[PDB]
């Protein structure tokens, strides 16, 4: 049970786990995932300054 | 991340998606409309082992 | 998504190839898997249709 995928596009990439069934698939991406992100609301003057 | 595989809507958690069909692992970069993946028989390694 | 599996059953290229299910012996099991593509009706759905 061994079997090799190809995409067209270069964006999505595609691998294979044994087991796949062979077969064509069309596929559309709506959305990406991300990750939160926080930031401090001021700015320092350098690392080395303690905060606490 | 959201994307739909064949007419069947799939939501994850990352951009790593490994079970729209059981066995295929894609890796999404960015969004992409009517993408083509296609998976073969490959039965090179069954004939390098029996070789072997 | 998570803790959400379906089952899907996908023929070959072409339109002479379009599957007509009917389960002998159980009534539940003909319940979950049944479809008359002669007359388009049935308990499974179609995703992808047939085309030359």
């Amino acid at each position: 049970k061994s079997t090799v995928a190809s995409s067209t596009t270069e964006d999505l990439k595609v691998s294979t786990t044994a087991g796949a069934a062979a077969g064509t698939y069309k596929i559309n991406v709506t959305q990406l995932a991300a990750a939160q992100s926080l930031a401090t609301k001021t700015t320092f003057a350098t690392t080395k300054e303690q905060l606490g | 991340a959201k994307l739909n595989v064949n007419g069947i809507d799939i939501e994850r958690q990352s951009n790593t998606v490994t079970d729209a069909p059981q066995g295929i692992t894609l890796t999404l970069t960015k969004k992409v409309t009517d993408a083509t993946v296609t998976v073969t028989k490959d039965d090179t390694k069954a004939k390098e082992a029996i070789k072997s | 998504k998570e803790n959400e599996f379906q089952l899907v059953l996908t023929a070959n290229s072409g339109t002479d190839n379009t599957m007509k299910i009917t389960v002998e012996g159980d009534t539940k099991l003909n319940d979950l898997l049944a479809y008359d593509s002669t007359t388009n009706t049935g308990n499974m759905q179609e995703l992808v249709k047939a085309e030359n």
